């Protein structure tokens, strides 16, 4: 059991952030938890109001003269007469929310807006985007809001004060859902007018239809490619900053690719997990050839063995040293180092570094080889 | 081979220029480092063997490359690569001592990743030998001298890469 | 990494501000402390061979019933593996001395280590008492400066505080 | 049989592999050189008249280890749009030489960079036109300056590589050349003498 | 994101290397021209709310298109979108130029922008463009060599900083392309 | 007969208080009662 | 574009200089009137992007159904690519006024885009009509009759230069076609 | 979304052409019959309700299939969804005929649609045949030739707005297609 509790449970009253943030993706880039603290200065007020215009519009420009709109319910926030939540609640039910994320929208795109705004998270299966098409379509706007934040999962997650946020969860039930959650907030670069089209569609950049992809990975089971997830997403704005022994960031297509090249590399690949698939057998049983003579050589180290300090002579002369955990052995320093060049030294390892990275270039060629008829070759 | 004497004399003299403030600047840094370069050039020549021995056995003793199938597993090899290692420490040295990788380029590099991919020596492990190599070097002549020594050994491990 | 540098511009980013002078101001601390936290950096890089080796048999010392059957150090490359963390773990302090932060202790030693100590049945007793063999032993003028001493201690005992 | 990496080699100690794959320990050369891999490339016919006719042939064709930065046909087609256009248009006239050599010689740098020796590294260098110009390939995505290699690396004959880039690389301290016009020469004698101030103007005792 | 310190902590835990004295030369530097460092960042935030309006008309008086009817720069709105692009690319190119390393550059400004302004139809001609007047504005700055504005400082060398925003602005403009 | 979840009012009374955010003001005036 | 004319002068070429060189062909275009070409492709360079665009947006005002459901201009992608396709052939054709020859205009991007345009399913006639606008306001700039424009040139008339592009517009709408 | 009189408007925007009188025939035409319009939305909004059960029924009459066992309306589940599907396309058509302009139905109605009812399985043919009949059931509400309750309204021509209507429903129906 090395994970007790999830997220979408309530915080226990033993931790101050939940078990799953302390080893996901949650402690490396910005999308973490900000808190409103009970008294604030005027000057933090600000630091939340920012985060939530970071997070309910979903990176957006949002000039002085369309926050003169919302110049009434801020003013209950930082009164302190709004939490976080109702403030939350106030700004999906203005009209600024409305003309961006609903009034150009397939209903499809803005289910999955507001899951990505309200909460932090993809639209899970079918059946909860269902429930919610159907909790409009009786009910009106106004009730729609009150279905995603007035239920269990709002309040065990952000409670009434923290910011919505993306959560890197750690825990997926439905698996696709983190492909989806990196593929909906498109890195810390994108926008949803930039998304969804309502830019280019619109007139003068105004009045646009907020289009969706992905609708057909909702409804039937198939799962988003990997290029919207590793190209452009929160994962490499919220990086490890680390030597990955395969880099899983992709490099970009190369234009005048020919089919020579992905002929060779797809012969290197199956000739190297050819070769992985029976070095396998042969390590951890044949591994070491002093193994069959380690039970052989301990019945005559175990001779001479003296606790205090000055023994074996050896003859007149009085020096010797023994007595250490790991010398009493006969291993030094360089004993405990040898698992740290393993990545180009163990014949095995090897075979797995060259063989992903064989993948890695082989996956990029055949986008590039998605494009046929005016498209000109070279000679390498 | 040219050392910073001669890429500075090469400088001026390939424009007919003299030598103006600027090489007068480059020709008193090389001056005053030059001490210290003899340095730690003499206590390298006084180690080199333990200085193999101990990155040796820091970077690819116990791995699987000296067991069967491993490049050096026989000890032909074994004596081969202990032999090409005390190339790259001579060489850096003289590197150092010169203040110019151009000697490196000449003798070392030329043709170097082209023999190793022929005979199939292992570029990674070589590279890991020769930074291990770099970490006692520094180690034993102290932080300036190791910083001069490493810029060489980094450009042994580029030009092999 | 979590240091003087990218705390400030990450307060700045969040805020979306120019680098204001509080944040050119937190930079100048950076040039005053690193020449004592960079001196212990070289001074632990270059005797890493008798620090590890300290440290490790005295672990086994303060528990000797780790050799035992069915225990953690049982067996010879058990003990091999326990010298390895040792070294992970004074490695991770030299980089944070060269940091100037706890940013790679908290990327590479410490998210984590709770789960697969536990999993892995690692007693963290036994970590943190090598741990503090090596904060104990610090003759302030012989192994380093006074300053320099001191930013490895803090170093030390955030990693302890940090295991237990 | 096993370590799936063989050897070379004959006689005892050996595994089944020649030495050197084919008993050629030191091999013939077969990659062309920088012009020839270029012409014979298909996509830098633009890049290749240029170096001809501005006489950079010669410098690439040395033996030293280059480092080229070829943009292709693209590249140069590319410069259509209006701010590159006012950049580089006088370079069309057929006196202004001297200038195309320098864009020229921007693109050539002495060392053998390879892609993969560029993966999470920022180096700074001088190109033959004496510029410094940066070279950083952070997260597999290469730069020289504000080239983005397309295609990697072509091997050429003396440890020289070819890096296909999208754009020209405009160098830093460079100066469009300002289009040719008529020499003009004063037409009043004593217009130019009203312009001067004479020293009781300069003391504040006149006008 | 990383700095220039981390850098070489990454490049060193890449191969489970101590830092040793031969790193600490590139770094021991990095401290000794620092408060050239800051003098050189503290010459762009001063002017950085002149070199965005300097950068975009200059961009406008170049491509008028850009504010021809239904041009991107046509309306109001998409005119102060183009000045609060410029502004946040030039504060994240003075992140760097502080951090002493281009990494928070292109994972929270750069990373999925050029699908940012494919998918807006922002010109990336004119995207190129606002960038390099703005990175001839950065070595005018830093080396003290504006037309009509001098910065007191102490007197030096200060070419490298200036090359290495030089460095910093062509990886934002390969980038956009 | 429908199915009618327990509304969050109902629901709001078995919180638990948490002073470091605005909810601690709620369990100010739930106190003093 | 770089390489369109000759520009002999070289010194110290060995190849180049003690050569025989393009100076029969690549002279003669130079000298004629090289300087009324160039003022053309100015007026093209400035103008681009207000063209394509005007151009799109004249298609999509005629015919709405592109921009319905189910037409070729919805989707995020294809509005970025149609417009991306206009102002390449834009660029292609600006090159081939500069020139004076028709050739690459044929083999780098008039090789074999019908059938690219059939095989994605692409309608022809909407293009056709999209190149004949850019032909209007090319000959439009040409002859320095925009309504809306204006540039400064040395006066004279550039009529056998307007016809010209009107020969390479036609060139591509009959290939095309 | 847009409506009859921002229509011209985005029209005139593309060239900067203030709207004049040429234009304002449309619109002062659109005015005259503007309480034709309200009468003739008010009679499909009150028969709204019988409309979807007279579609989906006449539907089914043609097709068993889709009740059949399998079929796509055979759960009471896929019946109410069907209902409800014709519903908001009835909706939609309704909101259009009253801006007297399409651009509201083809971007919150059709625009994913298609792909929509490819990925659910949702059979076309009878999608067009259920749209077709609501076409039919419009034009006798508007013509005022429906066989049971007729409307009590001023006399008068309406075969304008009924070929509005008829020209949203094949829009409708070639975007699901
Ligand atoms: C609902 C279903 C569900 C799962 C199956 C898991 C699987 C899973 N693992 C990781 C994430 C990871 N998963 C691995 C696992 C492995 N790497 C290896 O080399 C081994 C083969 C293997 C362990 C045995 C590692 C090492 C990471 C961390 C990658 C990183 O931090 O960069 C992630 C991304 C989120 C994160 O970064 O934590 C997911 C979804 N989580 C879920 O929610
Ligand atoms: C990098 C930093 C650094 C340190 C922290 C020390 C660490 C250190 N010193 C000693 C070794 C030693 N350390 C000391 C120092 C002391 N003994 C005492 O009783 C006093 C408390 C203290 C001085 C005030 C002495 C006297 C020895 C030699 C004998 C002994 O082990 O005690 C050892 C055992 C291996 C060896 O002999 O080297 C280690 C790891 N040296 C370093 O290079
Ligand atoms: C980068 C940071 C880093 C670390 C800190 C270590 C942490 C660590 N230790 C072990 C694994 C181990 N670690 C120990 C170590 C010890 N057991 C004890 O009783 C003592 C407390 C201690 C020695 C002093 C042992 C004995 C094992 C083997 C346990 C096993 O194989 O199940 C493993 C599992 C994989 C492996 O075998 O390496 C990991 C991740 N590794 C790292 O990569
Ligand atoms: C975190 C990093 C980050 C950025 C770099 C910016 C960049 C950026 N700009 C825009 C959005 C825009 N960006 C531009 C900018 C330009 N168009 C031009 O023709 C010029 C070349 C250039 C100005 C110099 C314009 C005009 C729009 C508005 C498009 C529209 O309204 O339709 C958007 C989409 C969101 C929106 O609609 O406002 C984004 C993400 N914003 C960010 O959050
Ligand atoms: C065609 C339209 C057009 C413009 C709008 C201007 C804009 C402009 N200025 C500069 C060039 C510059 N622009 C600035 C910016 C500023 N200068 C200051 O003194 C202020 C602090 C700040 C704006 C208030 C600086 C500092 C330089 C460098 C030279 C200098 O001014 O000393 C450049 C790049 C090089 C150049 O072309 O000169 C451009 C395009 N120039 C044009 O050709
Ligand atoms: C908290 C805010 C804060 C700052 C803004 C800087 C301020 C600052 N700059 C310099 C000092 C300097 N700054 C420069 C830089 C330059 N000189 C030139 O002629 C070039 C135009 C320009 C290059 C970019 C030089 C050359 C020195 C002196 C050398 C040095 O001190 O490193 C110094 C040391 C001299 C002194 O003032 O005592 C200080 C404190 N430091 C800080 O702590
Ligand atoms: C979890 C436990 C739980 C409950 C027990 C119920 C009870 C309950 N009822 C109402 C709300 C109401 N409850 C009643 C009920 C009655 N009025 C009468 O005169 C009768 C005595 C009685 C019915 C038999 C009425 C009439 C309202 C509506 C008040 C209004 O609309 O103004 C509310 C406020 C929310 C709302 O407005 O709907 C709650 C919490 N709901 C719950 O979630
Ligand atoms: C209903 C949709 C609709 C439109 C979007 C416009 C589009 C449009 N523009 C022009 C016509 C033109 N378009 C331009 C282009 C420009 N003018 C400038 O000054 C700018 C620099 C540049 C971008 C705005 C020019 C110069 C002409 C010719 C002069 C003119 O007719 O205005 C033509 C006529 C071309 C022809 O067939 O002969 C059309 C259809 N007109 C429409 O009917
Ligand atoms: C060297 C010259 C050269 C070109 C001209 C283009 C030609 C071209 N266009 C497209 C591709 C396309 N081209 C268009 C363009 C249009 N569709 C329309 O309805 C309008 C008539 C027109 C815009 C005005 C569209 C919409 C696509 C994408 C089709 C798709 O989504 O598959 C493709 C396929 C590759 C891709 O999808 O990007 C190619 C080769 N490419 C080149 O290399
Ligand atoms: C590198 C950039 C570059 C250019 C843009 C041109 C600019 C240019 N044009 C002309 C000169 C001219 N340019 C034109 C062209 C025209 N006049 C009109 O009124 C028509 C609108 C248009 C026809 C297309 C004419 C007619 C002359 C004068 C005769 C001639 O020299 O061709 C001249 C010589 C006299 C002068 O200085 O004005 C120059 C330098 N030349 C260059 O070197
Ligand atoms: C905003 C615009 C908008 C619409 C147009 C509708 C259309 C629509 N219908 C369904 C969903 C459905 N739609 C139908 C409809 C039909 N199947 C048939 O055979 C007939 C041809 C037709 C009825 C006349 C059925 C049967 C389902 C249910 C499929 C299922 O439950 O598996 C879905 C998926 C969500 C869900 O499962 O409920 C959507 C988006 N809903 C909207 O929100
Ligand atoms: C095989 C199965 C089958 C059916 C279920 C019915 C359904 C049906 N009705 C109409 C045709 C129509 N359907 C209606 C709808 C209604 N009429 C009213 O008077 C009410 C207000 C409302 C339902 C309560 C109207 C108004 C017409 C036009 C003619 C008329 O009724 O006057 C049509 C299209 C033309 C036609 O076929 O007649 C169909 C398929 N007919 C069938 O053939
Ligand atoms: C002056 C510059 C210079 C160098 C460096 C050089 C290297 C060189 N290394 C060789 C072989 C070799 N080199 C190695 C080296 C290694 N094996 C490993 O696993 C390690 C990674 C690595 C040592 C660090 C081995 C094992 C051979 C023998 C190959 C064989 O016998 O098949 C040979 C073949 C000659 C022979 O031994 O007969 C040459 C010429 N020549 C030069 O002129």
């Amino acid at each position: 059991k090395v994970v007790d509790r999830l997220d979408s449970q309530p915080s226990a009253a033993f931790e101050q952030t939940k078990q799953v943030y302390t080893f996901s993706r949650y402690i490396l880039g910005p999308h973490r938890a900000v808190v409103a603290p009970v008294a604030m200065d005027p000057s933090e007020k600000e630091v939340v109001l920012r985060a939530v215009y970071r997070q309910v519009f979903g990176n957006a420009y949002i000039m002085e003269e369309e926050r003169a709109e919302l110049r009434v319910m801020e003013s209950q926030f930082l009164l302190g007469e709004l939490s976080v939540k109702e403030l939350v609640r106030a700004l999906a039910k203005s009209s600024t929310y409305k003309v961006r994320f609903f009034e150009g929208a397939v209903q499809y795109r803005f289910i999955e807006l507001c899951f990505k705004h309200l909460l932090g998270r993809a639209p899970d299966n079918h059946e909860e985007i269902a429930v919610h098409m159907r909790k409009y379509q009786q009910e009106g706007y106004d009730a729609e809001i009150d279905s995603y934040l007035d239920a269990g999962e709002y309040d065990n997650v952000f409670g009434d004060d923290t910011v919505p946020f993306l959560r890197f969860r750690g825990v997926y039930t439905p698996c696709d859902s983190f492909n989806r959650q990196c593929a909906l907030q498109g890195g810390w670069a994108n926008s949803d007018k930039a998304m969804g089209g309502a830019a280019l569609s619109g007139y003068n950049g105004s009045d646009g239809r907020q289009m969706s992809t992905m609708i057909g990975n909702y409804i039937s089971g198939k799962p988003i490619p990997y290029e919207k997830v590793a190209a452009d997403t929160p994962l490499k704005s919220t990086a490890p900053n680390w030597y990955a022994r395969p880099n899983p960031a992709l490099a970009p297509q190369p234009a005048y690719v020919s089919a020579k090249e992905i002929a060779e590399l797809r012969s290197r690949v199956s000739k190297l997990e050819a070769a992985w698939s029976v070095a396998v057998k042969q390590s951890a049983a044949a591994k070491d050839t002093v193994e069959t003579w380690r039970a052989a050589a301990k019945e005559m180290a175990a001779m001479r063995g003296i606790s205090p300090m000055g023994e074996a002579y050896f003859g007149g002369i009085a020096q010797k040293v023994d007595n250490g955990a790991l010398a009493q052995l006969g291993n030094k320093a360089s004993s405990y180092k040898k698992y740290l060049y393993a990545i180009e030294t163990d014949e095995v390892s090897r075979l797995e570094v060259d063989l992903e990275e064989a993948k890695g270039q082989l996956r990029v060629l055949e986008a590039a080889m998605a494009k046929s008829t005016p498209m000109t070759r070279t000679a390498e | 081979m040219q050392d910073a004497i001669t890429s500075v004399i090469n400088a001026a003299d390939v424009q007919g220029k003299y030598l103006d403030a600027n090489s007068v600047e480059k020709l008193r840094g090389y001056f005053q480092t030059g001490e210290l370069r003899v340095r730690a050039a003499a206590t390298i020549a006084a180690n080199a063997a333990t200085i193999i021995k101990e990155a040796v056995a820091k970077s690819l003793l116990y791995s699987d490359i000296t067991r069967p199938g491993g490049n050096m597993y026989t000890t032909r090899r074994y004596a081969a690569c202990i032999r090409d290692l005390d190339y790259y420490l001579r060489y850096a040295t003289y590197g150092m001592l010169a203040g110019d990788p151009s000697i490196l380029d000449e003798r070392v590099l030329n043709g170097l990743k082209e023999t190793y991919n022929s005979l199939g020596v292992p570029i990674g492990a070589t590279i890991q030998a020769i930074q291990a190599m770099k970490e006692v070097t520094g180690s034993l002549v102290g932080s300036d001298a190791g910083k001069e020594m490493g810029l060489y050994f980094d450009y042994i491990c580029s030009g092999l890469s | 990494m979590k240091s003087v540098i990218t705390t400030v511009v990450s307060a700045a980013d969040a805020a979306g501000r120019f680098p204001s002078n509080s944040d050119l101001e937190s930079i100048q601390g950076n040039i005053q402390r690193s020449a004592a936290r960079l001196e212990a950096a070289e001074k632990l890089a270059g005797n890493h061979e008798a620090v590890v080796k300290e440290a490790g048999d005295a672990c086994f010392a303060k528990y000797a019933y780790l050799k035992n059957p069915g225990e953690a150090g049982e067996n010879q490359e058990k003990i091999n593996k326990c010298y390895r963390d040792v070294d992970h773990y004074m490695r991770l302090v030299n980089y944070c001395l060269v940091v100037g932060g706890t940013g790679p202790l908290d990327e590479w030693g410490i998210a984590g280590a709770r789960e697969v100590y536990r999993t892995l049945n690692l007693p963290t007793s036994a970590y943190v008492a090598s741990i503090a063999y090596t904060r104990d032993r610090l003759c302030v003028p012989r192994d380093m400066s006074a300053q320099a001493g001191v930013e490895f201690s803090a170093y030390l005992d955030y990693l302890i505080n940090a295991l237990s | 049989a096993r370590t799936a990496y063989p050897y070379t080699g004959s006689g005892y100690g050996s595994a089944g592999v020649p030495y050197g794959q084919d008993t050629y320990g030191y091999k013939a050369t077969t990659a062309k050189s920088i012009t020839e891999t270029a012409a014979q490339a298909g996509v830098f016919n633009t890049f290749v008249k240029l170096l001809n006719e501005s006489g950079v042939e010669k410098l690439v064709e040395q033996a030293g280890p280059y480092t080229v930065f070829a943009p292709t046909d693209d590249a140069f087609a590319a410069l259509l749009e209006p701010h590159s256009f006012n950049k580089l248009a006088t370079l069309l006239r057929p006196e202004n030489n001297d200038a195309l050599r320098k864009v020229l010689m921007h693109h050539v740098i002495p060392g053998a960079f390879t892609s993969a020796s560029l993966m999470d590294r920022a180096v700074t260098v001088k190109s033959l036109a004496g510029e410094p110009i940066s070279i950083m390939g952070l997260n597999k995505l290469v730069t020289a300056g504000t080239a983005k290699v397309v295609r990697a690396d072509v091997p050429c004959a003396n440890g020289c590589i070819i890096h296909a880039v999208s754009s020209v690389i405009i160098p830093p301290n460079y100066v469009p050349v300002p289009q040719p016009t008529k020499p003009v020469f004063p037409r009043s004698v004593i217009a130019e003498i009203a312009k001067l101030p004479t020293p009781r103007q300069a003391l504040g005792l006149d006008p | 994101m990383l700095d220039a310190f981390s850098r070489v902590v990454v490049n060193s835990d890449a191969k489970a290397a101590y830092v040793g004295g031969s790193d600490l030369q590139a770094l021991k530097s990095f401290i000794a021209d620092g408060n050239k460092r800051l003098d050189a960042v503290n010459s762009i935030v001063s002017n950085a709310s002149c070199m965005v309006s300097d950068a975009v008309s200059g961009m406008i008086c170049e491509n008028p298109g850009l504010i021809s009817p239904g041009g991107n720069c046509y309306t109001n709105r998409r005119m102060a979108a183009c000045l609060r692009d410029g502004e946040i690319i030039l504060r994240y190119v003075s992140y760097a130029l502080l951090a002493g390393d281009a990494s928070v550059l292109e994972d929270r400004c750069l990373n999925g922008l050029k699908e940012t302004y494919i998918a807006l139809g922002v010109p990336t001609n004119s995207s190129i463009r606002a960038v390099s007047i703005m990175k001839a504005q950065a070595v005018a700055f830093i080396t003290n060599t504006a037309t009509e504005r001098k910065m007191s400082f102490a007197a030096g060398d200060c070419t490298s900083l200036a090359s290495e925003v030089a460095s910093y602005f062509d990886r934002v403009g390969a980038a956009i392309s | 007969v429908t199915g009618a979840v327990s509304s969050v009012n109902m629901r709001r009374f078995q919180r638990v208080p948490k002073v470091s955010g605005f909810s601690a003001k709620v369990t100010k005036k739930n106190v003093n009662k």
